[PDB]
């Protein structure tokens, strides 16, 4: 893991000793071929797992973590590197520090063995995103949406704290293969109900849960591009992770605490989609649709069925594609016409066309369309849920109804229709920004062609 | 036959020859507690490291 994370260490005197001529060229070439070389931890021809060192590990669930990590910092490079040209030399190379920063803690935090690091390094992550966004956001209200997400997650993750000393003084490593092997069954009373909310709400606000969810929509509007991505793609499946982790020891009363945590992730993806629905800005219908599939994720996670396990893994990945990737298209909008309304700009078909090929294949990746591996994480999804209880298709069924409702009405409303000919500003295309639709779309072909890579722990 | 003492006689210490034996332990002091068990030994050095969470050294 120390290949791949001692180079992401070296980006940043790169960054800072490079020329303002060069500077974007050298770290966009560098981290990917930082991705390249983290394309090695998928070589895995035995059931083992790759323990690299006493403190590092990857797995078949870290692994595809760490990949999009790797893979999502050049785009992030090349999503923000145009609203910084008038921009200052040392702040450019700031903003590109805050996004290697966030890769490097990332990385070292889904390849973590040992929980109290993996906590270290989730409010390492806490700090460059916030950073981001209070900075680089664009309105008014990116100061308040930085709070609402700072104060969020730490009011989450102090419990958290509480309940990894707790279990550390209980057992005496808090090591994630020991407590595998050494788990102990919970007698089941108050203070081990205590315990379980306590290690399970901070994950459960960062994914984030029903009803805990307000910090997400205003964080990802007020964010600049790469703060979405990275927010959208990588934070909520930490917190997926780390429930998945934090899981193995709490049992067995996660059976009948996962009751109400299932119910808020069912009704709250029916609330948000129909929010999506009803949502007059596109960065907060991207929001609230990246809400109800992680509430999907959580159900699965809950359920704790294989067949969920494989599912929440494939969802994760898929969504974390899709989700920067309707990002980056509502961006190159944003940095069109100057303004997130939905309504605004109707028939970009017309001057945009293979970026509208573009919005019509990210809108089909988050609809779900078959064999892509959204489709695969919802369906296994599905299954599982199913057999959990029979009568959840039908919270599954109307909220599959109403995802292809706001994915088709966000494709409708903003390329298909009659051209608002008043926006006289619409230059044609970026090579840069179709280069990015591209990089986006690209693996998740791949995926869909490969599903095996991001099957997960179970199979 | 008497003479009286000079200056700085009186005030002196002196020794004195007694067959009253010697009280060993004129306080009636108790037996003192015995102190700790002191650990010898060499010196190895910690056992992996400091062992503190996940410092490996
Ligand atoms: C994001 C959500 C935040 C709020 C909810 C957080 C989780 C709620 C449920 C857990 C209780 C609170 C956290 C405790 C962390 C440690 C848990 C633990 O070790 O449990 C076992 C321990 C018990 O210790 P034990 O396990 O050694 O028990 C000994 C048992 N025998 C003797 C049988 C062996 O539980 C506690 O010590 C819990 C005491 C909590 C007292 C303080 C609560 C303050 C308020 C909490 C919320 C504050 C933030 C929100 C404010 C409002 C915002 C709108
Ligand atoms: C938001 C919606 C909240 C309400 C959802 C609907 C009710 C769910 C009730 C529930 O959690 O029942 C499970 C369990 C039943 O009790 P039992 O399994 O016997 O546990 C013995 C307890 N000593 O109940 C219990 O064990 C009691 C404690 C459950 C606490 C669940 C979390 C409450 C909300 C936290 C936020």
């Amino acid at each position: 893991m120390l290949k791949i994370i001692l180079p992401s260490l070296m980006l940043l005197p790169l960054t800072w000793l490079s020329s303002p001529k060069k500077t974007w060229t050298n770290v966009t070439s560098y981290s990917f071929l930082i991705s390249l070389t983290s394309l090695t931890l998928l070589w895995q021809t035995d059931e083992n797992y790759k323990n690299f060192s006493n403190m590092f590990s990857s797995d078949p669930l870290s692994t595809p973590l760490i990949i999009l990590t790797a893979w999502l910092l050049p785009l992030m490079l090349m999503a923000s590197q145009n609203h910084l040209k008038k921009d200052n030399n040392v702040l450019q190379k700031l903003y590109i520090s805050m996004l290697i920063s966030l890769q490097i803690l990332l990385i070292m935090t889904f390849s973590a063995t040992e929980l109290i690091m993996f906590y270290i390094l989730f409010e390492a992550t806490l700090i460059p995103t916030l950073i981001i966004i209070t900075r680089w956001g664009n309105q008014t209200e990116r100061l308040n949406a930085g709070i609402y997400f700072l104060f969020y997650t730490l009011i989450g993750s102090i419990p958290l704290l509480i309940a990894l000393i707790l279990i550390q003084n209980h057992v005496g490593t808090l090591n994630l293969m020991i407590l595998s092997f050494t788990t102990h069954t919970l007698d089941a009373s108050w203070s081990n109900n205590l315990l379980w909310l306590a290690c399970m709400m901070a994950f459960l606000i960062k994914m984030p849960l029903y009803g805990v969810h307000l910090w997400l929509p205003k964080a990802h509007v007020e964010a600049p591009i790469a703060g979405s991505m990275i927010l959208a793609a990588i934070l909520l499946k930490l917190g997926s992770y780390g429930m998945i982790r934090i899981s193995i020891i709490l049992d067995p009363l996660t059976k009948y605490m996962a009751y109400p945590f299932i119910l808020l992730s069912l009704w709250g993806m029916i609330m948000t989609s129909s929010i999506c629905l009803r949502q007059t800005d596109l960065k907060s219908l991207i929001a609230y649709s990246s809400v109800s599939h992680m509430a999907l994720v959580i159900a699965s996670i809950m359920i704790q069925t294989p067949w969920s396990f494989m599912g929440a893994t494939m969802l994760m990945i898929a969504h974390g594609l899709t989700s920067s990737l309707l990002f980056c298209l509502a961006n190159s909008n944003y940095e069109r016409i100057h303004s997130r309304t939905m309504i605004m700009a109707r028939g970009l078909q017309m001057v945009f066309p293979l970026m509208a090929t573009w919005w019509l294949m990210a809108s089909l990746a988050n609809l779900a369309l078959p064999p892509s591996i959204n489709l695969m994480g919802e369906l296994f999804i599905t299954m599982s849920l199913f057999s959990w209880s029979n009568f959840t298709i039908i919270l599954m069924g109307i909220n599959i109804i109403i995802t292809g409702m706001y994915s088709m009405y966000m494709i409708i409303t903003t390329q298909r229709g009659k051209l608002t000919n008043h926006m006289i500003n619409l230059q044609p295309s970026h090579t840069r920004e179709l280069t990015l639709m591209a990089l986006h779309m690209i693996p998740l072909i791949l995926l869909t062609t490969s599903p095996k890579l991001i099957t997960g722990l179970t199979m | 036959g008497w003479v009286r003492p000079d200056l700085g006689q009186l005030s002196k210490v002196t020794k004195v020859k007694t067959d009253r034996p010697l009280p060993e332990n004129p306080y009636h002091s108790r037996a003192r507690p015995e102190p700790n068990p002191v650990i010898e030994g060499d010196l190895k050095p910690a056992k992996h490291g400091t062992r503190f969470f996940f410092w490996t050294v």
